[PDB]
Parts: C-alpha cells; structure tokens; sequence
C-alpha cells in the first residue's frame, strides 16, 4: 500500500496533466 | 508408475494453491516480506527513471 502512495502521491498517470493575480502594484506619491 | 489410495491422508484434501497459503504466511513468511520489499523497490524505481519530476 505504501507503494500505491507513492504511485498516487507523484502522479506517475499525470493526475494534474491537465490545467487573476498581478505582480505589478502600483502607488501614486504625487508632484514633486 | 503404480499408485494406490490412501485413506487417513485423505481426509481433507488441500488444493495446490490451500496447501501454498497454509505455509506462505506463516511458515515462510521471510521470503513474502523479501518479496514485498523488491516489488516496492521496482514501483519506486521504474517511476523514478522514466517520470519527469
């Protein structure tokens, strides 16, 4: 069984074969 | 070749594979585990060399 979990545990079938956050934040500071 | 009954060894005949399981469990069970132990070797290994991660 242990080795079944490991079979399931690193998707061996590719079990997730198949698949809105922004890096960018901006800030206004204003004139200089 | 000559063969004859028997009749106290007779009793309760055992099928090939009841008279495997009545020892394998029990009385050889070392050799189950050593078995067991290279199955997992080979799921784990087959996996590992072929698979990307």
């Amino acid at each position: 069984t242990i080795g079944f979990v490991y079979e399931l545990g690193h998707d061996a079938l590719k079990v997730h074969s198949r698949q809105l956050k922004s890096s960018v934040v901006i800030s206004y500071l204003g004139n200089i | 070749f000559i063969t004859s009954k028997i009749w106290d060894g007779a009793l309760a005949e055992n099928n090939h594979i009841s008279s495997i399981g009545n020892i394998m469990y029990t009385n050889y069970n070392v050799w189950l585990i050593l078995a067991s132990f290279i199955l997992l070797l080979a799921m784990v290994g087959a996996i590992v060399i072929t698979i990307k991660p």
